Protein backbone atom coordinates (compact mmCIF):
# COMPACT_ATOMS: atom_id res chain seq x y z
CA UNK A 1 0.00 0.00 0.00
CA UNK A 2 0.68 3.80 0.42
CA UNK A 3 2.29 3.12 3.65
CA UNK A 4 4.53 0.27 2.74
CA UNK A 5 6.37 2.36 0.06
CA UNK A 6 6.94 5.47 2.65
CA UNK A 7 8.08 3.47 4.47
CA UNK A 8 10.25 1.64 1.89
CA UNK A 9 11.72 4.98 0.67
CA UNK A 10 12.29 6.34 4.10
CA UNK A 11 13.94 3.35 4.44
CA UNK A 12 16.35 3.22 1.60
CA UNK A 13 17.33 7.24 1.71
CA UNK A 14 19.71 6.66 3.76
CA UNK A 15 22.16 4.82 1.42
CA UNK A 16 21.21 7.06 -1.28
CA UNK A 17 22.23 10.48 1.48
CA UNK A 18 25.41 8.00 1.97
CA UNK A 19 26.04 7.73 -1.61
CA UNK A 20 25.95 11.46 -2.33
CA UNK A 21 27.70 13.33 0.85
CA UNK A 22 26.29 16.98 -0.39
CA UNK A 23 23.09 15.99 -2.31
CA UNK A 24 20.64 19.19 -2.42
CA UNK A 25 16.94 19.72 -2.14
CA UNK A 26 16.72 20.21 -5.63
CA UNK A 27 19.04 16.62 -6.17
CA UNK A 28 17.24 14.45 -4.11
CA UNK A 29 13.57 16.12 -4.66
CA UNK A 30 14.10 14.81 -8.24
CA UNK A 31 15.60 11.61 -7.55
CA UNK A 32 12.76 10.90 -5.35
CA UNK A 33 10.09 12.55 -7.34
CA UNK A 34 8.40 14.34 -4.65
CA UNK A 35 7.50 17.67 -3.32
CA UNK A 36 9.57 19.82 -1.43
CA UNK A 37 7.00 19.68 1.86
CA UNK A 38 6.48 15.89 1.33
CA UNK A 39 10.50 15.63 1.25
CA UNK A 40 10.92 17.50 4.22
CA UNK A 41 8.12 16.08 6.29
CA UNK A 42 10.03 12.31 5.58
CA UNK A 43 13.47 13.77 6.34
CA UNK A 44 12.19 14.99 9.59
CA UNK A 45 10.40 11.92 10.63
CA UNK A 46 13.45 9.63 9.35
CA UNK A 47 15.95 12.21 12.09
CA UNK A 48 13.97 11.51 14.96
CA UNK A 49 14.24 7.16 14.68
CA UNK A 50 17.12 5.13 15.39
CA UNK A 51 18.98 2.76 17.57
CA UNK A 52 16.90 1.22 20.61
CA UNK A 53 18.00 2.68 23.67
CA UNK A 54 17.47 5.85 22.10
CA UNK A 55 20.66 8.07 22.75
CA UNK A 56 20.98 11.51 20.58
CA UNK A 57 24.69 9.81 19.46
CA UNK A 58 22.75 6.81 19.00
CA UNK A 59 20.17 7.25 16.22
CA UNK A 60 20.52 8.46 13.25
CA UNK A 61 21.96 12.33 12.95
CA UNK A 62 22.26 14.81 10.32
CA UNK A 63 23.96 18.01 9.30
CA UNK A 64 22.47 20.57 7.83
CA UNK A 65 25.12 22.79 5.99
CA UNK A 66 23.03 25.65 4.28
CA UNK A 67 20.68 23.55 1.80
CA UNK A 68 22.51 20.65 2.03
CA UNK A 69 21.83 16.69 3.38
CA UNK A 70 24.57 14.72 4.55
CA UNK A 71 24.87 12.03 7.23
CA UNK A 72 27.21 11.56 10.23
CA UNK A 73 25.36 8.50 11.83
CA UNK A 74 23.59 5.42 9.55
CA UNK A 75 22.70 3.37 12.83
CA UNK A 76 23.29 0.61 10.91
CA UNK A 77 21.48 1.22 7.38
CA UNK A 78 24.82 0.75 5.06
CA UNK A 79 23.03 -0.99 2.38
CA UNK A 80 18.94 -0.36 0.43
CA UNK A 81 17.15 -3.18 1.04
CA UNK A 82 16.90 -5.44 -1.88
CA UNK A 83 14.46 -6.23 -5.03
CA UNK A 84 11.62 -8.20 -4.49
CA UNK A 85 10.24 -10.50 -7.26
CA UNK A 86 8.04 -8.15 -8.97
CA UNK A 87 9.93 -5.32 -9.58
CA UNK A 88 12.98 -6.94 -10.73
CA UNK A 89 10.51 -9.11 -13.17
CA UNK A 90 9.15 -5.52 -14.49
CA UNK A 91 12.59 -4.53 -15.16
CA UNK A 92 13.77 -7.32 -17.12
CA UNK A 93 10.69 -7.47 -19.11
CA UNK A 94 11.38 -3.79 -20.14
CA UNK A 95 14.70 -4.16 -20.65
CA UNK A 96 13.87 -7.15 -22.76
CA UNK A 97 11.14 -5.43 -24.63
CA UNK A 98 13.43 -2.45 -25.51
CA UNK A 99 16.70 -4.67 -26.28
CA UNK A 100 15.00 -5.36 -29.87
CA UNK A 101 13.31 -1.81 -30.47
CA UNK A 102 15.99 -0.48 -33.09
CA UNK A 103 18.06 3.11 -31.89
CA UNK A 104 15.63 3.37 -29.24
CA UNK A 105 18.54 1.84 -27.00
CA UNK A 106 22.67 0.35 -27.57
CA UNK A 107 22.19 -3.65 -27.16
CA UNK A 108 25.26 -3.73 -25.74
CA UNK A 109 24.09 -1.31 -22.87
CA UNK A 110 20.94 -3.72 -22.92
CA UNK A 111 22.79 -6.73 -22.59
CA UNK A 112 25.33 -5.46 -20.16
CA UNK A 113 22.49 -4.19 -17.49
CA UNK A 114 20.31 -7.64 -18.12
CA UNK A 115 23.41 -9.62 -17.17
CA UNK A 116 24.22 -7.02 -14.37
CA UNK A 117 20.82 -6.89 -12.71
CA UNK A 118 20.56 -11.14 -13.11
CA UNK A 119 23.61 -11.32 -11.17
CA UNK A 120 22.82 -9.17 -8.41
CA UNK A 121 19.37 -10.39 -7.88
CA UNK A 122 20.55 -14.43 -8.64
CA UNK A 123 18.49 -15.10 -10.89
CA UNK A 124 18.37 -18.22 -13.13
CA UNK A 125 17.29 -19.87 -16.56
CA UNK A 126 13.65 -19.71 -15.38
CA UNK A 127 13.25 -16.14 -16.50
CA UNK A 128 12.14 -14.09 -19.33
CA UNK A 129 14.71 -14.70 -21.96
CA UNK A 130 15.24 -12.78 -25.34
CA UNK A 131 15.14 -14.71 -28.89
CA UNK A 132 18.69 -14.06 -30.19
CA UNK A 133 21.96 -13.73 -27.82
CA UNK A 134 23.65 -11.40 -30.39
CA UNK A 135 21.87 -9.64 -32.71
CA UNK A 136 24.37 -8.45 -35.38
CA UNK A 137 21.53 -7.86 -37.99
CA UNK A 138 22.12 -3.92 -37.18
CA UNK A 139 23.63 -2.01 -40.27
CA UNK A 140 25.60 0.99 -38.21
CA UNK A 141 22.38 3.22 -39.23
CA UNK A 142 21.39 3.45 -35.89
CA UNK A 143 24.59 3.90 -33.96
CA UNK A 144 24.86 7.08 -36.56
CA UNK A 145 21.17 8.02 -36.01
CA UNK A 146 22.08 7.92 -31.95
CA UNK A 147 25.44 10.05 -32.28
CA UNK A 148 23.60 12.28 -34.29
CA UNK A 149 20.38 12.92 -31.83
CA UNK A 150 23.09 13.41 -28.89
CA UNK A 151 25.56 15.68 -30.82
CA UNK A 152 23.07 17.66 -32.60
CA UNK A 153 24.26 16.75 -36.19
CA UNK A 154 23.31 16.94 -39.87
CA UNK A 155 22.76 14.14 -41.01
CA UNK A 156 21.47 12.31 -44.53
CA UNK A 157 18.61 9.49 -44.69
CA UNK A 158 17.73 7.16 -48.16
CA UNK B 1 35.43 -21.72 48.76
CA UNK B 2 38.59 -19.82 49.64
CA UNK B 3 40.13 -19.68 46.10
CA UNK B 4 36.82 -18.54 44.58
CA UNK B 5 37.04 -14.70 43.52
CA UNK B 6 34.40 -12.33 43.77
CA UNK B 7 33.92 -10.58 40.64
CA UNK B 8 30.91 -8.16 41.75
CA UNK B 9 33.43 -6.44 43.90
CA UNK B 10 34.23 -2.60 43.76
CA UNK B 11 37.59 -2.81 41.97
CA UNK B 12 38.71 0.73 44.15
CA UNK B 13 40.33 2.01 41.01
CA UNK B 14 37.04 2.69 39.17
CA UNK B 15 35.41 4.10 41.22
CA UNK B 16 37.49 6.96 41.60
CA UNK B 17 38.41 7.00 37.88
CA UNK B 18 34.61 7.47 37.46
CA UNK B 19 34.92 9.72 40.13
CA UNK B 20 37.33 12.31 38.25
CA UNK B 21 35.76 11.69 35.13
CA UNK B 22 32.19 13.06 36.13
CA UNK B 23 34.31 16.04 37.80
CA UNK B 24 36.10 16.40 34.10
CA UNK B 25 32.49 15.86 32.33
CA UNK B 26 31.19 18.47 34.36
CA UNK B 27 34.26 21.34 33.92
CA UNK B 28 33.41 20.71 30.24
CA UNK B 29 30.12 21.55 30.13
CA UNK B 30 30.08 24.54 32.26
CA UNK B 31 32.10 25.55 29.34
CA UNK B 32 28.69 25.76 27.31
CA UNK B 33 25.92 27.58 26.90
CA UNK B 34 22.93 26.83 29.89
CA UNK B 35 20.38 25.56 27.01
CA UNK B 36 22.38 23.20 25.00
CA UNK B 37 23.87 22.18 28.53
CA UNK B 38 20.55 21.59 30.09
CA UNK B 39 19.37 19.61 26.94
CA UNK B 40 22.19 17.20 27.02
CA UNK B 41 21.99 16.89 31.06
CA UNK B 42 18.28 15.87 30.49
CA UNK B 43 18.66 13.74 27.31
CA UNK B 44 21.84 11.85 28.50
CA UNK B 45 20.47 11.70 32.21
CA UNK B 46 22.92 13.11 33.65
CA UNK B 47 20.71 15.12 36.08
CA UNK B 48 19.87 12.47 38.50
CA UNK B 49 19.43 9.61 38.01
CA UNK B 50 17.89 8.63 34.73
CA UNK B 51 17.38 9.79 30.97
CA UNK B 52 14.35 11.42 28.99
CA UNK B 53 13.14 11.34 25.20
CA UNK B 54 13.14 13.74 23.10
CA UNK B 55 9.45 14.80 22.17
CA UNK B 56 9.36 14.71 26.69
CA UNK B 57 12.17 17.56 26.57
CA UNK B 58 10.54 19.60 23.86
CA UNK B 59 7.06 19.59 25.49
CA UNK B 60 9.08 20.66 29.02
CA UNK B 61 11.26 23.52 27.04
CA UNK B 62 8.05 24.45 24.88
CA UNK B 63 9.81 23.64 21.78
CA UNK B 64 9.35 21.78 18.15
CA UNK B 65 10.89 18.22 18.70
CA UNK B 66 12.46 19.21 15.04
CA UNK B 67 14.52 22.10 17.00
CA UNK B 68 15.47 19.91 20.24
CA UNK B 69 17.01 17.47 17.65
CA UNK B 70 18.69 20.50 16.00
CA UNK B 71 19.76 21.59 19.17
CA UNK B 72 21.11 18.11 20.33
CA UNK B 73 22.74 17.65 16.77
CA UNK B 74 24.89 21.21 16.92
CA UNK B 75 25.74 20.63 20.90
CA UNK B 76 27.21 17.07 19.82
CA UNK B 77 28.82 18.08 16.52
CA UNK B 78 30.16 20.92 18.99
CA UNK B 79 31.11 18.75 21.76
CA UNK B 80 33.58 16.33 19.05
CA UNK B 81 36.06 19.39 18.65
CA UNK B 82 39.23 18.22 19.49
CA UNK B 83 40.02 20.85 22.59
CA UNK B 84 37.05 19.62 24.09
CA UNK B 85 37.81 15.51 23.35
CA UNK B 86 41.78 15.83 24.08
CA UNK B 87 41.10 15.81 28.46
CA UNK B 88 38.65 13.23 27.58
CA UNK B 89 40.37 10.99 25.06
CA UNK B 90 42.42 9.27 28.32
CA UNK B 91 39.21 8.16 29.92
CA UNK B 92 38.07 5.84 27.12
Amino acid sequence: SQVSTRLVRLLNMVPYFQANPKVTRAEAAAALGVTGKQLDADLDQLWMCGLPGYSPGDLIDFDFVGDTIEVTFSAGVDHPLRLTSTEATGILVALRALVDVPGMVDPEAARSAIAKIESAVGSQRAVVEGITEDTSAEPGAAATVRTAVRENRALTLE
Amino acid sequence: GDFIEDSEAVVAVDAVSFTLLQDQLQSVLETLSEREAGVVRLRFGLTDGQPRTLDEIGQVYGVTRERIRQIESKTMSKLRHPSRSQVLRDYL
